[PDB]
Formats: structure tokens, C-alpha cells, sequence
């Protein structure tokens, strides 16, 4: 239906991606203090939009809760430990 | 999580398509005649040249989006470098957007 | 619980906290050295050497 | 690819505006991960290099 | 809350101090430091401001 | 710095200038070879003024012309004559050197060879000029910073 | 794996093939076990794991002037694997974990 | 026996190889004297060569 | 595996409360919050006991013998 | 198919601020580096100006052209196709005097081993001479500080060989070894029976040991390709 | 500099002095051809370069999404529709000056305040 496309790193060099759809599509003509400080949708040349930024992560780091609230190496360590863990690995 | 690796397409339908959509063969290239001409590369093979790449890209992009060109095939246009690189190539890492 | 060590609730450990199963599988084969000559799975006993 | 070309801004070249409490943005998260990884390597490399220095 | 307001502002004013230099260098008005490229000079100031910022 | 000179920044600047290595390459915009057959006249009309003077109070028809950067000369506080004399002593009586004054719109150094197969020689001279020649400063001492310790 | 078995495998046969004797269409059987005491029967993954067998299938090529070439180890849940076209209930019966 | 003298020099080179390769098998720009397995063969040298040698 | 007999932390019996928890969710169409509370699982130690339990036994049973 | 990685280097001799900055290229099975201009004439592009047009696509780019002025001089001593091929063939070796040997050897290398992608077919000189030109063009653009030196680490210029291409590498090796086994049985036929084990056991060894190389004598061969699946946690799998 | 080739050869031309008449000539070394020169300039170095500065200014420049945009009025059409870059001359010492291209008149203009160019 051509609403979604496959983009490698070589092609990525020719596009311009928006992070969120909604927070990166209209334009300005209050703000929550608690929330993190975001950038802008000022680009009128958006070709593609990210499905979800959390898809930058792989299996291991995807089990980390709030990894955006940790120091980067601490996440690298928990990525390694989830292997040294225990539980049901299969029902059979 | 969303990463995938290109399995390997056939370059021939694209090469056959390009020549039929404005691609001059390399053997007939005259640089003094076509000095602004965009170089068309398919899997690191300089097949020839294109005089209006703009339209060619428009055609190729929507050809792939329709599925007529495999969705795993990568096609880039570096306007500044006067180049159009296409990859049918197996082994490339891609993501969906 | 100093320097990356921790105290655990003994009462909870009993009630089944973090208790795990462990399995190990040992394996063997009756090898056929040459022809007719074969290894035998049996409970052995003190016989010659 | 989320930025325009020739963007020298604090935001583009990896300045993490946020605190850990507030949480990092996707860009912030990656740039942090880039610098973070350089740490882990440099540590790995120094553990080796200092090892031999001690022995010699 | 007010201390957070003060931080958000501190970061903000530093970002502007950076832009002011970024435009100054883009307008070829920025004079290079002795034994430093215009680029080397600009980048030095930027990272000095963005650090001064984090520290404050 | 010398004991009774520690406070003086100008003394410090002087030494910085005296020790920091400077090449002809660093002050040159571009190097050009022309065929100017008459040493008394010039095909290049800019130099029409430069010839008239350096010919008041036999040579190669091939000319090597160097344009120098005012800005580069200013950071390294150099004179045209300073640069010129340095070229003069590098080739002695084998190269004929004329140069524009520190006022003239374009900073130029004109070179003709002294006394078959001559053009190819000037390209060798232009390499010795940029690559080899040292204007001021000590070799290896590449960047010199001033610090108030 | 699927790309290799379907396409690549036929190409490797037909690129040097013929001699002084040509190689034709390659046929890829479903996983089996060529054992003594009997002949051959279909081999399902759980059996292969326990009995320490290789989960591979037959390779056949038509030789001109059909022919067994060897055994290709099959990737689990791939086109040629039995589990690929098997339901949740089939796996549980097959002692295979649905997950 | 019937020494063809250019078959004698052949067997002598071989004896030189095995006596060389016994003491040091990891010789500069020469092939390794590998086992049946293709396994390189422990030279007496290699036995004493450090970190795990007799010495270290 | 199967619903633990009693809460790890305080030892309140949660062994009986499984089938009944599941009926409150399914048949009564209640939310987990009110369901746990109706069964009288007051402290969060007891709530986490039932709320967060994975009844894998049901998957294991699906295999033949 | 094939799998023959012959790498071509187009070198820019002489450093920044060195006289006679010449361009030579690394030819497969040719002992010495050949000046670009000789190659073009050996490909049929003989007048220095046709050679220049295959390299610099703009006559207003005096800068790039001044860089090719020494190349033309380097090649000037060779003026026809035969002279060019013989020059290359001499640098290959074998004292093959001359026409049917030296020259034919060079013809063969240029067709089969020089830029093996494009085509290994006969008449594709135009194609190969333009590509060599594009390489020199890209080279000079860098030497002239116009384009940047390539990022050897750009992920887009990297490939990951998965389960399939890895099995393909092995099948080619084994089936070609089987072809040799078949060819030995035919020669032995002084006048069926083809070893099926070679393919079965071959793939078995590699997937077992993880030593991607035939078959007990796997050194130098890639080790740790095939490793036992981790099963501590579902996520660790 | 300019590049001239020998007709009847298409080979490169080398300089030669006509000592009798004091004039520059370009001779062919592959044949008997000779022609008078056009300019006395034969060789040019350019150590501090300005050529490559505004590379790849294709008329499709505007269709590149990666390129940033500005609302500066053009020195020609006064259209507040632009696309800009800075380098293109990938040297170390390079200034940070911006090069604006108009999506109307197609003319290039610099943010340069110190220098006063035309291209
Ligand atoms: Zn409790
Ligand atoms: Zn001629
Ligand atoms: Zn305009």
C-alpha cells in the first residue's frame, strides 16, 4: 500500500526522519515542567517518520525499564546480565 | 528489534527497466555532450547515464512502493554528487519507516 | 548489605522466594570396537582385572 | 538522519539537555550511548595496557 | 520547582550564547585563535559554553 | 623569558615571533608561471607599476609570480622585503627577484632565472620555494602559545 | 536459509556442473533418518535432539548422459522444516514448545 | 646402498627438517610440521615459551 | 508455575484465591484492582503475589503423558 | 558465483608538495604498478585527451586537469594498443616473446581479472575504461580537498553474511570437490558410485565444529561461526 | 589555465619558445603540429583555494530534503525561499560561511559579512 518502506544506511543518507508523528508534524502560531526537554518539527522536508524510537534497541536492552533514565554503561551491563539470569526458557 | 538483512534480489529487471526509462548506455557516453548527466550505478556497476534523474527517481520510488521493485532493494540519489546508486545486493541491514 | 551485597528475607526464602530447579543430563553409548566386539550397559562386579 | 545538514547546534552535536530524572530524548539516548561505548572500550584497552606496564 | 526553572533558563541562555557565536562564525566575523582553525576556535568556545552550562 | 623580562608581554611576543617556524608556503595564495619575454616591460598590467620602480635607483623570458596573502602576512607580522630577501639569499645570483610594496593592492613576487629546456626548471624552483624555504623561526617549533603562568 | 534452499542451491549445481555428465533440477526432501534395523522414516526435531541425530534432509539431482548427493541440515521453523506448517496443538503433540 | 646422490640430499634435507622442527616448529617463513590431524605439533621451544611455558 | 500457597513477604494464604480471582475477572467483568481487593488481598506484597502470577502449569498440561 | 576477490588499487604517487605527482594502478597477476594512461591505450583509448575525457567530465576544471598533465607524460612513451599491452605483459613475466605470449597475457588479464564485475566478457573496453576513469576522478576529488576520504566504518558499506550465504560458501566448496571426485572416477573408467558422504559430513563438520573450512584441516578457517544456542532464559535465546 | 589539444592528434600540447619573434607556442609531441598561445600564463598552483566552494549546485538542489532552509530575501528576486550549505571545499582551515541558493532565480549568495564576493 506504500505507506511503509525499507531503508538501509546508504539510503538513510538521502532522507529526513521525524521522531514522533504528532509532536513533529504541525506548527506553532502551559508546558509540563516534569517532562523532558524536546527539540522541533521546523523541517517542512520530512520524507519518513520513525515508527517508534524504542525500536533502536534490541532484545536485551528492550527488557530494561526506563533505560532513558540510566547512565549508558549501566544499560550495557544489564544487557550482559539478562543472559546470566534464570526462569522458564521453554514450556517443553 | 525492527532490523532485517537483505536476502538477495536479481538486478536484471531493474537494468532492463532503467534502459527503458531514460538510461543511456555507458558505451554511448560523451561527457562533453552530457556534462550534468547523473551516473546510474546498479550493484557498483556503472551501467550508463540519465539526463533527468528527478523523474527516474519518482518512477523507481513509487515502483518499489507498489511492490513492482522488491521492497528490500535500496535506491539512493545524491543530487549534489550527480549520482544514482541502486542495490539488489544480499547482506544489507535495513529498517522499516 | 554493604559493598554490593544484600540482605534477604529468610521467612520469604522458605515461602518459596527465588527458589529454582536445576537439571543436568549425563549421556553414554555402547561403542562397537571392530566387529562383534561391543560395550555393554550392565551393573558390573569384581571379575579378574 | 533526524537532523538537517550542516547543523552545529548543541542538540545536534550531542549536548544532553536533560537530567537522568527527566529522561533522555531518543537523540540524547544514542549520543550518550556513543560516548558511553567509548568508555567501555577505553577501559578494556587500559586494563590490558596497564597489565603489561605493571609486569615489565 | 523554582530551582528547576533556574536550570532550564541557565541551559537556555547557554544555547543562545552558542547560537550567537554560531551566527558570528557563519558571517565570517569570528577571528581564529592563535594556532587554531576558525572551526577549531568556534568548537572550543561552543564546548566551553555547554560545559560551563552543565556545571552551573 | 630572560629574568628582567618576565612581565613584558611585548618581549614574549618578540620571542614567539623569533622561535615559531614560518614557511613561504604559509603566506602564498597561488604560484604562477608566465611567458613575459621582455624583462623591461610586462604582459601583466598590475606589475606595470612594480617594474618601473625596481628598474630605477640578459634574463629568462619565463616568469614565476607568487601572490601573497595580506591577512597571512599580518598574523605572522611579515614585510614584502623580509620575504623577498629570504628568497634572494636562497638562490643568490641565480634568481632575479622584484616585489610589490606593502601598500600595493596585490602582494606579488616576480622571479626570473639567470644565465634549451628552461620552463621545466622554474617548476623545480617553485617547489624549493614553497616546500624547502624558511622565512623566520626555528625548525620543528611549529605552534607557539603565550601563557601567563 | 529459505532464500538459499529455494534459489541459491539450484545455482551452485548449475555453474560448473557438466563434465567430459550434466547436473539438473535439485530436489530437497523433508527431514529424514536413514538408520539401520530399518530403512528410512521422517525425523521430527524433538526426536533429533534426544536421539543425537542431525536434523537434515535428502539432496537429489538429475544427472544426464534422481541421484542422491548428500544431506542438507535444515533450519528449524524454515520453509522445509515440519514445524513451519504446524499448529499450536500440533507442536504440543510433537513435544515442541509453541514459543 | 645405491646412492643416487640427488636423492641422498633429499633425505638429508628431511632429517634436517625433522631435527629442526622437533626443537622449534614455529619457524620463520617455513611451513609448520603438522600432525596427522593437521594439528601443528608441540616443539620443545613452544613448551617453554611463556605465560604458560615451563618458566612463566 | 502454579499459584503459590501463601505470600512470600507476609505469609497470607493466596493458594485458595486463584480460581476465584480469575472468575472475578472473567465472569464478574471486574478490573484487577477491585478483583484483588474483593478477595481481600490488602497489602501490595499479597497483590503482587496474584496480580503478577504466570500459571505456566496450564501450558505444561497441554503436553501428552 | 565464482568467489574471486581480486582487489584493484589506483594510487596517487608523490605527497603534497612533491614534483611529478603520477597516478599508477595495481593490476592482478602484474608484478609492477602501471601508469593509468598505459591502461587506457591497452583498452583502446589512445589519444591523451580522449584519456582525459574518461577521467575529468568538465573542461572548465583546470585544477583536476593540471594533475593529469604528469600522467600523460608518464604514458607518452607508449603510443598504441600493442605497445601498451606488451608493456603490461612484460611486467607480468614468463619471457614470452612476444605477440601470442606477452600481448595475449595482458589481453586476458584485462578481460578476466581487471574489474571482474561489470563483465568478464570480450568487448567491454569502453565500460571498463570509463569505470577506471571514475575511480581516478574520485581519487583526484579527494586529493584536491573537494570530497572527503571514505568512512571505512560506514554501516551502509558493510554486509552481514547470515545462515544462508554461509551455507552457500560451503556447498560451493563441497559440490566442486564432489565434481573432482566424479571426474576422477571417469578417468579411472578404463571401460553411479559418487561419494554422498562428502556433502553430508562436510556440512555436518562445519555446523558442528563452527570451523567454516574443509574438513578436519580447517586452518586458516573461520572458527566460532556455529555455536550452541543459549537456553538460560527465553530472551537470552 | 586552459587545456588545448592538438588537432589531427587529440594529444596534449607542450610549450615552446619562438625565440626569433619572442612569442609563446604550443607544439605537439606526437606530430608536426604547432599553434600560437592564447595566454602567457602556462602553470597555476592556487595553494589557498576558493574553487570547489559551491559544488553540486544542480537545479534539483531544492528537491534534497536533507538540506536546511532559510527565509532570507534573495539579492536578485528577493524571494524568502532558500536552501544552504557551507563547505563543499572539504579543507581543514575552511571558514563557516553559508552559501544560500534561491528556489526561484537560482542565484547563489553568501552570509559573508567580512568579504564582499559576486560568486
Ligand atoms: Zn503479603
Ligand atoms: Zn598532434
Ligand atoms: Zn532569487
Amino acid at each position: 500500500e506504500g505507506l511503509v518502506e525499507y531503508i538501509d544506511a546508504e539510503e538513510e543518507e538521502s532522507i529526513l526522519i521525524a521522531m514522533q508523528p504528532e509532536d513533529l508534524e504541525p506548527a506553532e502560531a502551559d508546558v509540563d515542567p516534569a517532562k523532558r526537554i524536546r527539540v522541533s518539527h521546523h523541517a517542512t522536508t520530512f520524507t519518513h517518520c520513525e515508527i517508534h524510537p524504542s525500536m533502536i534497541l534490541g532484545v536485551a536492552a528492550s527488557i530494561i525499564p526506563f533505560p532513558d533514565h540510566n547512565q549508558s554503561p549501566r544499560n550495557t551491563y544489564q544487557s550482559a546480565m539478562g543472559k546470566q539470569a534464570m526462569g522458564v526458557f521453554l514450556t517443553n | 528489534l525492527m532490523s532485517c538483512i537483505s536476502v538477495g534480489t536479481d538486478p536484471m529487471p531493474i537494468i532492463t527497466f532503467l534502459s527503458e526509462w531514460g538510461m543511456e548506455p555507458l558505451e554511448d557516453y560523451v561527457p562533453h555532450q552530457s556534462p550534468d548527466a547523473t551516473r546510474v550505478f546498479v550493484n557498483g556497476v556503472w551501467h550508463g547515464v540519465h539526463r533527468n534523474p528527478a523523474r527516474l527517481m519518482e518512477t523507481l520510488r513509487t515502483l518499489r512502493r507498489k511492490g513492482d521493485i522488491n521492497p528490500e532493494v535500496s535506491m539512493i540519489r545524491d543530487i549534489r554528487e550527480k549520482e544514482l546508486k541502486i542495490f539488489t545486493d544480499a547482506g544489507r541491514v535495513y529498517r522499516p519507516l | 548489605n554493604q559493598e554490593d551485597s544484600m540482605i534477604m528475607n529468610q521467612s520469604s526464602i522458605d515461602r518459596g522466594l527465588f527458589r529454582s530447579l536445576f537439571f543436568r543430563s549425563y549421556m553414554d553409548q555402547e561403542k562397537k570396537y571392530g566387529m562383534s566386539i561391543t560395550e555393554t550397559f550392565e551393573k558390573p562386579q569384581r571379575t579378574n582385572t | 538522519p533526524h537532523f538537517s545538514k550542516d547543523d552545529y547546534s548543541p542538540e545536534s552535536k550531542g549536548f544532553v539537555e536533560n537530567s537522568y530524572l527527566r529522561g533522555l530524548t531518543p537523540q540524547e539516548f544514542f549520543f550518550h550511548a556513543m560516548g558511553g561505548r567509548e568508555g567501555l572500550i577505553d577501559t578494556a584497552v587500559k586494563t590490558a595496557e596497564t597489565g603489561y606496564i605493571q609486569r615489565r | 520547582g523554582p530551582t528547576m526553572r533556574e536550570i532550564t533558563e541557565t541551559i537556555a541562555e547557554a544555547k543562545k550564547k552558542v547560537l550567537d557565536v554560531t551566527k558570528e562564525a557563519q558571517a565570517n566575523l569570528l577571528t581564529a585563535k592563535h594556532g587554531m582553525t576558525l572551526r577549531e576556535s568556534f568548537e572550543d568556545n561552543v564546548v566551553r559554553f555547554l560545559n560551563e552550562a552543565r556545571d552551573k | 623569558l630572560e629574568p628582567g623580562h618576565a612581565a613584558d608581554q611585548e618581549q614574549a611576543k618578540l620571542i614567539r615571533s623569533a622561535i615559531e617556524h614560518t614557511t613561504l608556503k604559509s603566506v602564498t595564495i597561488a604560484s604562477e608561471i608566465y611567458y613575459d619575454p621582455d624583462p623591461r616591460s610586462t604582459v601583466i598590467p598590475e606589475d606595470e607599476e612594480i617594474i618601473q620602480l625596481h628598474f630605477s635607483l640578459q634574463q629568462s623570458p619565463w616568469l614565476l609570480r607568487l601572490e601573497l596573502d595580506r591577512a597571512a602576512m599580518n598574523d605572522k607580522d611579515l614585510t614584502m622585503g623580509q620575504v623577498g630577501e629570504r628568497i634572494k639569499q636562497t638562490f643568490k645570483n641565480d634568481l632575479f627577484v622584484i616585489w610589490s610594496e606593502d601598500n600595493d593592492e596585490k602582494l606579488i613576487i616576480r622571479c626570473r632565472v639567470v644565465r634549451a629546456e628552461e620552463d621545466h626548471m622554474l617548476k623545480k624552483i617553485e617547489n624549493t620555494m614553497l616546500e624547502n624555504i624558511t622565512l623566520r623561526g626555528v625548525e620543528n617549533i611549529e605552534r607557539v602559545v603565550m601563557m601567563k603562568y | 536459509f529459505n532464500q538459499f534452499v529455494d534459489y541459491t542451491l539450484q545455482d551452485i549445481i548449475c555453474e560448473d556442473s557438466t563434465l567430459i555428465i550434466s547436473f539438473g533440477k535439485i530436489y530437497v526432501t523433508k527431514p529424514m533418518v536413514n538408520e539401520s534395523d530399518g530403512v528410512t522414516h521422517a525425523l521430527y526435531p524433538q526426536e533429533a535432539r534426544l536421539r543425537n541425530l542431525t536434523y537434515s534432509s535428502g539432496l537429489f539431482v538429475d544427472v544426464k548422459k534422481k541421484v542422491f548427493i548428500g544431506r542438507l541440515p535444515i533450519m528449524l521453523r524454515s520453509k522445509n522444516c515440519y514445524l513451519s506448517e504446524a499448529t499450536e496443538s500440533d507442536l504440543y503433540k510433537l513435544k515442541e514448545c509453541p514459543f | 646402498n645405491g646412492a643416487p646422490h640427488h636423492a641422498i640430499e633429499e633425505a638429508e634435507s628431511l632429517l634436517q627438517f625433522h631435527v629442526a622442527t622437533y626443537m622449534d616448529n614455529d619457524i620463520a617463513g617455513q611451513p609448520q610440521a603438522l600432525q596427522k590431524s593437521g594439528r601443528p605439533v608441540k616443539s620443545i621451544r613452544a613448551r617453554l615459551k611463556g605465560k604458560e611455558g615451563r618458566i612463566r | 508455575m502454579i499459584v503459590p500457597v501463601r505470600c512470600f513477604s507476609c505469609g497470607k494464604v493466596v493458594g485458595d484465591k486463584w480460581e476465584s480471582y480469575l472468575n472475578l475477572l472473567q465472569e464478574d467483568e471486574l478490573d484487577e484492582g477491585t478483583a484483588l481487593s474483593r478477595l481481600g488481598l490488602k497489602r501490595y506484597c499479597c497483590r503482587r503475589m496474584i496480580l503478577t502470577h504466570v500459571d505456566l502449569i496450564e501450558k505444561f498440561l497441554r503436553y501428552n503423558p | 558465483g565464482s568467489r574471486f576477490i581480486s582487489t584493484l588499487q589506483v594510487k596517487l604517487y608523490g605527497r603534497e608538495g612533491s614534483s611529478a605527482r603520477t597516478i599508477k594502478a595495481t593490476l592482478p597477476y602484474i608484478k609492477q604498478d602501471i601508469p593509468i594512461v598505459i591502461i587506457f591505450r591497452a583498452l583502446g583509448i589512445i589519444p591523451d585527451g580522449e584519456i582525459l575525457e574518461h577521467i575529468c567530465y568538465d573542461v572548465n576544471d583546470w585544477q583536476m586537469l593540471e594533475m593529469l598533465k604528469p600522467c600523460v607524460e608518464d604514458g607518452f612513451v607508449i603510443q598504441d594498443r600493442e605497445t601498451a599491452l606488451d608493456f603490461i605483459g612484460r611486467r607480468g613475466t614468463a619471457l614470452g616473446i612476444k605477440k601470442e605470449k606477452r600481448i595475449q597475457y595482458a589481453k586476458d588479464i584485462l578481460q578476466k581479472e581487471f574489474l571482474p564485475h561489470i563483465t568478464q566478457l570480450e568487448g567491454f573496453e569502453s565500460r571498463k575504461a570509463f569505470f577506471l576513469g571514475y575511480m581516478i576522478n574520485r581519487l583526484l576529488l579527494c586529493a584536491l580537498d573537494r570530497k572527503d576520504q571514505d568512512d571505512r566504518d560506514h554501516f551502509g558499506k558493510k554486509r552481514l553474511d547470515l545462515a544462508g550465504p554461509l551455507l552457500a560458501q560451503l556447498f560451493k566448496t563441497l559440490f566442486k570437490k564432489l565434481t573432482k571426485d566424479i571426474f576422477r572416477y571417469m578417468q579411472r573408467t578404463v571401460e553411479l558410485a559418487i561419494n554422498a558422504k562428502t556433502i553430508t559430513s562436510g556440512l555436518k563438520y562445519a555446523l558442528a565444529t563452527g570451523n567454516w573450512g574443509e574438513q578436519k584441516k580447517a586452518m586458516s578457517s573461520r572458527a566460532g561461526v556455529s555455536q550452541v544456542l543459549n537456553r538460560y532464559t527465553y530472551s537470552s535465546t | 589555465t586552459t587545456f588545448r589539444f592538438c588537432r589531427d592528434c587529440n594529444n596534449m600540447l607542450y610549450p615552446r619558445e619562438d625565440k626569433e619573434n619572442n612569442r609563446l607556442l604550443f607544439e605537439c609531441r606526437t606530430c608536426s603540429y604547432v599553434e600560437e598561445a592564447g595566454s602567457p600564463l602556462v602553470y597555476r598552483h592556487e595553494l589557498i583555494t576558493n574553487i570547489g566552494e559551491t559544488a553540486g549546485v544542480v537545479q534539483d538542489i531544492g528537491s534534497d530534503p536533507t538540506l536546511p532552509r532559510s527565509d532570507r530575501e534573495c539579492p536578485k528576486c528577493h524571494s524568502r525561499e532558500n536552501v544552504f550549505f557551507q563547505s563543499q571545499q572539504r579543507r581543514k582551515d575552511t571558514s563557516m560561511v553559508l552559501f544560500f541558493v534561491c528556489l526561484s532565480c537560482s542565484h547563489i549568495f553568501t552570509s559573508d559579512q567580512k568579504n564582499k564576493r559576486t560568486q
